[PDB]
């Protein structure tokens, strides 16, 4: 289990990150709700506290080192330790190679790849002190390559290399570093779409059904578990088989 | 997700898998070659309160395997979970590899698990629920003086993923747990100290480590995870190309 | 004055490989099941000026393979290059797969090439030079309704890498060319446009494409490239997890 | 072959990049020597033309978009086309996670990952018009993960994802996108070592020998060849087998 562990989930004020935080809190963890959206932070913190959960809001642009350090300080002041870090905050600017602005590239790299580097760096020293840590990075099936997704594929593939490098380096300190690569997941974007969009993608799913945020939360609960200390350096797809062939 | 068959349950990993699954209320069927060891295991598990049956069988021929499966289905009426623990294989340099060493490795290492999957997957797709977990090890990636083991284990990679895709629509998942180095209490302390140094987490794996990953893949809620090659290795798999 | 054995040379891919190596001055030995096809191919290659011998054989048993190998080494005195072109295998949904379908796929797809490697690899290590190129295809990764093919082809992944590491010190390399979709002039035109649409370069592969990759790996200068799984696929392998 | 193809090799004023340019020119190609070291560009350009090769020097920081665009414009003015691009320019800032400055990260990413993105973007439109291109990216065995190499492993892993993404996207235009991951290669650093170190590393090489710069040049010659138009999206290791197990 993860009873009495402290979990920092970046970008967890909405979407699957929030659902991962909820399920973590329900399984006995103190959760830090993070987002760059300070109002989404407060709303989720309020929601969780009402549900009886041990929760702290930590507003910070995880792409900014100073903001990241303040988040980690706020977490340590509050809970005294950081047992689990889920680098869930991410974003994408996509487009044909010729249409990608330098800014489309810089930001996708900054949030997904550097942000994951900044949070992992700022947190790991505390896990070293406690001789226990779980770092799980959220990548994507798109690290395998997606047309029109040069920045996203580059960034999330970089997250895969970081996962492998740090799994090797931090293992001796009792820290595991793993990566979850979600395929296609039922999201608010999805519910705000027109039918014809939906029916093409579903047709590309081996299960014929969409994955749900709980599928991600449940997979992350496994990797974060106290019992999963011998699992590290892994890239685990939550795709319903789509990652086996995405053509 | 109430009934599970553990093939080659008569070793320390099979025991640990049985304990984890029984711990979650799963009814168990334990297949293996060593009836003595199998019965002692069933006795212990029943003694703790688990529903369990044993089936002695050292078979690799398809017909005998289908029979074993039928026994289980006779008792429980369904197989929700298939865990194929690997059988021991002799790793040897190429010159020491004989014509029969090749055939045996393929039969016990690859053909046998295939036959189990053929006997169980149709049932699972028909019932609309299935969790298949193949237990392999790092030799499938290929190391010096393991060619006959590597050829057999390596076949499970494409096999599991092929059937994962073939069965996906019917609520079945097929995944692989790849064991790294597991402590055994018959390994010399000197080969433990040497092996642990080469593992990033600086410890050997335990059978419980393996069962924990098997239990995750077999859970009712792991319905969107299929075709996966999950290493339980302490990080040693990060040293291999093509493990991701 | 380099010598190469092409197993299953009796198809369009085998022809193209033979032509590429002959173009580089390699002395050729062609093994295959269709002696008629082999003789015609050797006739054409001799007609163009190549040093070539043919050896008919539809074998999957080790002894017969070791003999075929003996014929070649009698003529040339050494085998510097072994290219194992894959033999055709029928992919079918799981229900249509019989007990003998499993054994046959393994025999020709995995056991037979293994036997060729056992008969040739030791010689190469003794002479201090060797280039082994296994030709597989995308089904080794596992697709729906290919389980019997995938199990056999997938075994070559660990097998090739195992012997690559085992032979590295003695100047031998073992690599794999994985074929994508290759045009064959018996596919329906509607399946050419259908397949080509799903390939990033928007065309089917040619036998020459495959031979170009085989010729690179077999070149004298590729002495530091070993254990590789090189896809010649027009980009279609980029849609698979675990192809890198 | 590659006779009379135009090849732009980033970071080719010294090291492996330099030697790839020489071998490319010897096989009939027009080569653009690029580096940030303007004196090494001049000396190498001097060396090459003296050998009778068609060569152009293009000093530019590959991490700067404007410098890259000026490089490509100079190349197009000179040779009218760019058939081959080798993203060989690279560097590394390494160290334990806690010891990595924010600048150690930013530069490794900028040169290796963004730089490869900038050159690929600026060149690809010319290959689209010519319906022919070969893009080859230099990654590293360390994309699989290396202790103390978080930035390098992250950056080069990102290059692998970019390779896959653009192989998918640019294929219809006659452009292949591949990646070479060099293992251990005899470099000037190598000679700067003591025997006791050297003999440890070699012993971890399956062949027992070092790779040489020609090993990369020859593999690059294969991927760039006119005949290799159906090879794309690949990561080809030039490691003597060390990439099969680097533990
Ligand atoms: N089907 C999918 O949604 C899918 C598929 C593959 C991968 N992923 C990845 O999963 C993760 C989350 O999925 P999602 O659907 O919720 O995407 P999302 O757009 O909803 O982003 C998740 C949260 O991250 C926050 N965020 C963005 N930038 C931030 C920053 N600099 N600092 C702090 N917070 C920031 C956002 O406010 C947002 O609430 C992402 O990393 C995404 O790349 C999602
Ligand atoms: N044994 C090895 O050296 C080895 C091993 C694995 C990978 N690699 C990679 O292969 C490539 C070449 O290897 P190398 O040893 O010759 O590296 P190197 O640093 O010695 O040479 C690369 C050249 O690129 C130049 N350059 C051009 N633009 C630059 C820019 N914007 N920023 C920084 N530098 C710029 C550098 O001045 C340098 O001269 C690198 O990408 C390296 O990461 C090398």
């Amino acid at each position: 289990g993860i009873q009495n562990r402290v979990a920092l989930i970046t970008g967890s004020a909405s979407g699957m990150g929030k659902q991962t935080a909820l399920r973590f809190a329900e399984q006995g963890a103190a959760v830090v709700i993070n987002d760059i959206d300070a109002e989404k932070v407060r709303a989720t913190v309020d929601e969780f506290s009402a549900r009886g959960h041990r929760v702290l809001g930590a507003v910070a642009d995880i792409g900014n080192k100073a903001a990241v350090d303040g988040m980690v300080k706020q977490t340590i002041d509050a809970f005294g330790r950081i047992d689990i870090l889920v680098n869930n905050a991410g974003m994408e600017r996509a487009g044909a190679l010729r249409k990608l602005s330098e800014a489309d590239w810089d930001v996708t790299i900054n949030v997904n790849l550097k942000g994951t580097f900044l949070c992992t760096q700022a947190v790991h020293g505390h896990m070293v002190e406690n001789k226990h840590g779980r770092i799980v990075n959220i990548a994507s099936r798109a690290w395998l390559g997606g047309a029109g997704q040069t920045p996203y594929s580059s960034a999330k593939a970089g997250v895969v290399g970081m996962t492998r490098a740090l799994a090797i380096e931090l293992g001796r300190a009792g820290i595991t570093v793993n990566c979850v690569a979600p395929g296609l997941i039922h999201t608010p974007m999805w519910d705000e779409l027109p039918e014809k969009d939906q029916q093409f993608l579903l047709s590309r799913q081996p299960t014929g059904k969409l994955g749900e945020p709980d599928d991600i939360a449940n997979t992350l609960l496994f990797l974060a578990d106290d019992d999963s200390g011998f699992v590290t350096g892994q890239v685990l797809y939550v795709c319903g088989g789509r990652s086996l062939f995405a053509g | 997700g109430k009934v599970a068959l553990i093939v080659n349950a008569d070793d320390a990993v099979g025991e640990a898998v049985a304990l984890r699954l029984a711990g979650s209320g799963v009814q168990l069927a334990l297949a293996g070659a060593d009836a003595g060891r199998l019965d002692k295991l069933a006795s212990q598990l029943a003694g703790k309160g688990a529903t369990v049956m044993a089936v002695a069988t050292a078979a690799v021929e398809a017909g005998a395997i289908r029979d074993s499966v039928a026994q289980v289905k006779a008792r429980y009426g369904r197989i929700d979970v298939l865990v194929h623990n690997e059988s021991a294989l002799a790793a040897k340099p190429l010159p020491e590899i004989s014509d029969a060493d090749v055939g045996a490795a393929l039969d016990t290492g690859l053909a046998a698990p295939f036959h189990y999957l053929r006997a169980v997957v149709p049932g699972m797709r028909e019932a609309g629920f299935g969790r298949v977990v193949n237990i392999s090890d790092l030799r499938y990636l290929g190391l010096a003086n393991t060619s006959s083991v590597a050829a057999a284990r390596s076949g499970l990679f494409g096999l599991t993923r092929a059937l994962a895709l073939e069965s996906a629509r019917d609520g079945v998942t097929v995944n692989t747990v790849v064991m790294g180095d597991v402590d055994s209490e018959t390994t010399p302390a000197a080969e433990r100290e040497k092996l642990a140094g080469g593992i990033p987490v600086k410890r050997l794996g335990t059978p419980a480590d393996i069962a924990n990953a098997v239990g995750f893949l077999a859970a009712d809620s792991s319905k969107y995870v299929t075709g996966q090659t999950l290493f339980v290795c302490g990080g040693k798999s990060a040293y291999f190309s093509m493990s991701i």
